């Protein structure tokens, strides 16, 4: 191939290598389940329950 | 109007999620590995906002006939502002790290090319139709759900 | 000398222990655990190119270790050799022999 | 310590065994294999002869021998590929049409 | 007798080098996982043991006690034969490397020639794995991979010939002694980059990487540990051939050798994590049209410079 | 209580052989190699679990081989269609012992919402399943929770150490179900956060 695009490609490979090397020093985005408890929003749709009224009986 | 703006918000959020997954999977198909991890971190930010809004990640089932299921929770603007501050630097980083690599360009440029006639005669729409120069987006040609206001 | 025979023994033990460890871990892998089209000529073309250019490479291997005592006349002979080799390589590239895609 | 006669005996044995491999096999691949055995055995003979006298002439003729062996491998395998392409078999008495 | 004592000490040093490099290859695979995690903003395996260091033992136990499966309609001898080739060829390629003054396995007068024999024998692992699997997909994949590694092996020795010419001998002790004033990376930089590309490609590393979809259990472990042994081998070779070997100003020489080798292994990790994969024909064009004339011109210029200084 | 497949038996486990069995099960549970099998939505959540924001690699389960011979664990992450049911059966039959099955999603558990003509109602109709995960889709942390459940099941089983000496019989552990185990604390929940807040 043409030497110009070869040199540009080599420089771009060096740029990608350097960007991953800079990423090596960043902070981790890992949420450490199960040691870190997973935060869930209050209206998240998970395990289904049947609740009770403030008197104490079952609401259903 | 508020229903239209809410549905536009969630549709655009899921569009960003789908586009992030698509770009990361294409980059992984070319051969680079890190952008799929980074784009899935961004997808987790999106999923945090969507979990706050609806209560689910992938299939919220939140739109209704005549509106949406619930109202917006007290404090969604903080999460949206955090996501909008988080995105563009990472998107530029993705472009610089993988989408400007000349090996990726050699793998992807000029591969499986077709003109506007092949896109029209096969019914291809979306980015495959707009890459032929045919400016046909449904959000601008046949507007819906308050997309004119944006 | 003691040094050369000692290093010959060390190389022999190196080879023997490497082969023995590798086949031993094969034996350990086998021993444990309970039970339950037509190609194209381009492969031949590039392999035969590889063979011919490896023989050219062996000639340059013989040359490169003795450049100092061969003098400038050896440089001239190797220059003719390398120019013939590069002419052959340019010939293969230009006629589309080394181009994998048709 | 190693006699020269032993080296030439070994080289001769490998050469004549390659001659059997060339003669008795109808498959052209095994014929080329036997040819390579014979030329490599004769190269071994040259190396033994050069190592007896203490000269590099045997190694130089060995280098020429392996160059010939490589190029002959290339030509013979190309011809074998052409024979398999145009006849769909490697029988050497199938290519026997010219006679008399 | 002191002669037998010296013989036993040399044998002990050689076997120490052997177990050290095998353990270094296995822990280098563990460091592959950890450093890929570090480069990709995560942790990697860090739960099995203190810091994850016992993940390797659990993985090796799992591959040991996995049910071995030779295919029913395969060729048994060739199918099991490819992994010992892939392991032993690169191990004996490492066998010539002098890691320290006095800590050398064999001072062979051929040296880098012996590395060339082992690198030539290494292609039979891929070819035998492709044929013996009795799978046409694996056969096609191994044909492509073997053509790749042949097209990039064809200039490996020619890249090393600049260092051979500057040293004036094939022995590695002379090579690491000729780098006393200046390291060979400075005059042989084009030889350095061509040798690095060739060494990456003949190890079938990214971005030069199926013919392994039929191996399982300990055969896959053999293939992979042999590949990492080859990574360590190529790193130590380029340390000894271009970066002065064990020679260093302040630290003990083994520390310099280990630091340079670890730098080159982490460069392997970064090269895999960073660059994408080029297409097959583009790789062929780069290996034939560019690298081989570059090595030839580098050898010619090296010879001209060597004969120019010695008027 | 233990289950035989070659029935309901007792724990058969000498103390040295038990120690080696413990190390074998430890090395098996600390290295699980899932099969890269992309069916449906739940596979996308699996590869969400594999990435950096979640890092299932910490458990030594980041291998994700493309060949059934190399992989150990089959995660049915999607719907079992009538056209892909023989494909799933062949991919399961092309695996090697030990083999574990995790069914992600209501599709793989029972067919889910798709009680339809072209859907097999659960992968347990024709392959055994080690661990089920409910959810449509299960979140990535639920996939990790099922991974630790599979690790706990592996650490208690007693597979044959060798094929030449020992009882060649699969000894799975009848674990206490998670519903009865967590009923002591799920019922005790009294007040949750109101959904109007974030
Ligand atoms: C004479 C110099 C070599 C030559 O003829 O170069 C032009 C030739 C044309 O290139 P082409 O065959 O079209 O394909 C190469 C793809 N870039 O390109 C080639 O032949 C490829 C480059 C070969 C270089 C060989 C060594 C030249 C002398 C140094
Ligand atoms: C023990 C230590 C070793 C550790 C590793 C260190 C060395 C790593 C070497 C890796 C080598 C990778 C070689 C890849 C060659 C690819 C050639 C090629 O053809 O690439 C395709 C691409 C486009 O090709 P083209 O034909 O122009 O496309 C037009 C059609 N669309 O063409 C291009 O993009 C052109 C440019 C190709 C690449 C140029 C050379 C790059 C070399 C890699 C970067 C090295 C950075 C420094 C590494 C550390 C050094 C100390
Ligand atoms: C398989 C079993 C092998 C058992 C051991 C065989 C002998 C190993 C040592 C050896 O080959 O020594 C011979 C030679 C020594 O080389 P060197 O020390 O430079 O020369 C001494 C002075 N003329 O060294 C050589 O000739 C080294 C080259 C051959 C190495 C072959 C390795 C296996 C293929
Ligand atoms: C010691 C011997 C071994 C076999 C080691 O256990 C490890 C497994 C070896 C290595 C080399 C580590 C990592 C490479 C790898 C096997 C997978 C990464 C990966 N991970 C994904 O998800 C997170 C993906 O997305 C779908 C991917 O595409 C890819 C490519
Ligand atoms: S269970 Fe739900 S999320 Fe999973 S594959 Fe089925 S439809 Fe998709």
């Amino acid at each position: 191939m043409t030497l110009k695009e070869l040199l540009v490609g080599f420089g771009t490979q060096v740029r990608s290598i350097w960007m991953i090397g800079l990423h090596a020093f960043a902070k981790r985005e890992t949420r450490m389940y199960p040691e870190e408890p997973v935060y869930l929003p209050p209206r998240y749709r998970g395990r289904i329950v049947l609740t009770r009224d403030p008197d104490g009986e079952e609401r259903c | 109007d508020r229903v239209n703006v809410i549905r536009v918000m969630l549709s655009e959020l899921f569009r960003i999620n789908s586009h992030l997954l698509y770009i990361s999977t294409f980059i992984q198909d070319v051969g680079a590995m890190t952008p799929v991890f980074f784009a899935f971190t961004d997808r987790q930010k999106i999923y945090d906002l969507v979990e706050a809004i609806t209560g689910f990640r992938m299939h919220p089932a939140w739109f209704r006939i005549g509106g949406v299921a619930h109202d917006l929770p007290r404090g969604w603007d903080r999460l949206l502002r955090e996501f909008l501050d988080w995105m563009p630097k990472r998107l530029a980083s993705y472009e610089k790290a993988a989408l400007q690599n000349t090996i990726l360009k050699g793998r992807s440029q000029g591969v499986a090319a077709y003109g506007a006639k092949e896109a029209l005669e096969w019914g291809t729409t979306g980015a495959g139709l707009r890459a032929t120069g045919i400016d046909f987006d449904v959000r601008k040609a046949r507007p819906y759900s308050g997309y004119e206001n944006f | 000398s003691t040094e050369v025979i000692a290093h010959h023994w060390a190389f022999a033990i190196f080879l023997i222990v490497a082969i023995g460890l590798c086949c031993l871990m094969l034996v350990g892998g086998w021993f444990l655990g309970g039970r339950a089209l037509r190609l194209s000529a381009k492969f031949y073309l590039v392999a035969m190119f590889f063979v011919i250019f490896d023989v050219e490479a062996l000639y340059l291997f013989a040359w490169s270790t003795s450049i100092r005592e061969s003098g400038w006349v050896g440089f001239v002979e190797a220059a003719i050799f390398i120019f013939v080799l590069l002419a052959g390589l340019v010939y293969l590239v230009r006629i589309g022999a080394l181009d994998w895609t048709p | 310590m190693i006699p020269l006669q032993h080296g030439l005996i070994l080289a001769a044995i490998l050469f004549v065994l390659g001659l059997t491999g060339l003669v008795i096999r109808r498959n052209l691949l095994f014929m080329l294999i036997g040819l390579e055995i014979m030329i490599n055995a004769s190269a071994l003979a040259f190396v033994v002869a050069g190592s007896y006298w203490g000269q590099t002439d045997g190694q130089v003729m060995y280098i020429l021998a392996i160059s010939l062996a490589a190029a002959e491998a290339s030509i013979g395998l190309a011809l074998l590929l052409q024979l398999h392409r145009r006849r769909q078999n490697l029988n050497i008495d199938s290519v026997s049409e010219m006679r008399g | 007798s002191p002669e037998l004592i010296e013989i036993l000490l040399t044998i002990l040093k050689a076997v120490v080098i052997l177990l050290v490099v095998v353990t270094c290859g296995a822990f280098m695979s563990f460091g592959e996982r950890r450093l890929l995690g570090l480069f990709q903003n995560r942790y990697g395996p860090n739960r099995v043991g203190w810091g994850g260091s016992l993940q390797l033992v659990a993985d090796m136990i799992k591959m040991f006690f996995k049910e071995d499966w030779i295919p029913k309609f395969s060729d048994r001898v060739i199918f099991t034969l490819a992994p010992m080739i892939a392991f032993t060829s690169l191990l004996l390629a490492f066998a010539i490397v002098p890691v320290s003054p006095g800590w050398v396995v064999a001072d062979l007068n051929i040296g880098i020639l012996f590395f060339l024999m082992m690198a030539g024998l290494a292609v039979y692992a891929v070819l035998f794995a492709g044929w013996s699997s009795n799978n046409k997909y694996s056969l096609l994949g191994a044909m492509r991979a073997s053509a790749q590694t042949l097209s990039y092996e064809v200039f490996l020795g020619l890249s090393l010939m600049g260092v051979v010419a500057q040293a004036g001998s094939f022995n590695m002790t002379d090579i690491v002694n000729s780098q006393a004033h200046v390291w060979n990376v400075i005059p042989q930089f084009f030889g350095f980059i061509t040798f690095a590309i060739a060494g990456v490609a003949v190890c079938h590393r990214h971005p030069f990487d199926g013919y392994h979809i039929e191996y399982s259990g300990m055969k896959f472990g053999l293939f992979f540990v042999g590949e990492y042994i080859g990574i360590v081998t190529i790193s130590a070779l380029m340390v000894t051939l271009f970066f002065g070997g064990w020679q260093g100003p302040l630290l003990p020489p083994f520390i310099w050798f280990a630091l340079k080798t670890a730098f080159f292994m982490m460069m392997f990790i970064l090269i895999r994590a960073s660059l994408p994969r080029p297409r097959y024909d583009q790789v062929m064009s780069f290996g034939w049209k560019i690298c081989l004339p570059l090595t030839l011109i580098n050898l010619l210029v090296t010879a001209a410079v060597i004969l120019w200084q010695a008027q | 209580d233990y289950t035989l497949t070659r029935e309901i038996v007792t724990d058969p486990l000498n103390v040295f052989m038990g120690k080696l069995n413990d190390m074998v099960n430890w090395g098996r549970k600390n290295s699980i190699w899932p099969y890269n099998f992309g069916l449906s939505c739940c596979y996308v959540e699996m590869v969400t679990s594999f990435t950096a924001v979640h890092d299932v690699a910490r458990f030594g389960a980041e291998v994700l081989r493309a060949s059934p011979r190399q992989a150990d664990l089959m995660v049915v992450a999607g719907t079992c269609f009538t056209k892909m049911a023989p494909v799933i059966q062949r991919l399961y039959d092309q695996m090697l012992e030990p083999k574990w099955v995790i069914s992600m999603g209501a599709c793989a558990n029972s067919g889910g919402m798709y009680d339809i003509y072209s859907v097999v109602q659960g992968v347990d109709k024709f392959i055994p399943v080690d661990v089920y995960i409910p959810g449509c889709p299960p979140r990535p942390e639920a996939y990790m929770q099922a991974l630790m459940l599979l690790q706990e099941s592996i650490g208690k089983e007693r597979r044959p150490l060798s094929w030449v000496v020992g009882d060649q019989g699969v000894y799975r552990a009848n674990m206490q179900s998670e519903r009865e185990r967590k009923r002591g604390e799920r019922i005790a929940v009294t007040n949750l956060r109101t959904p109007d807040e974030i």
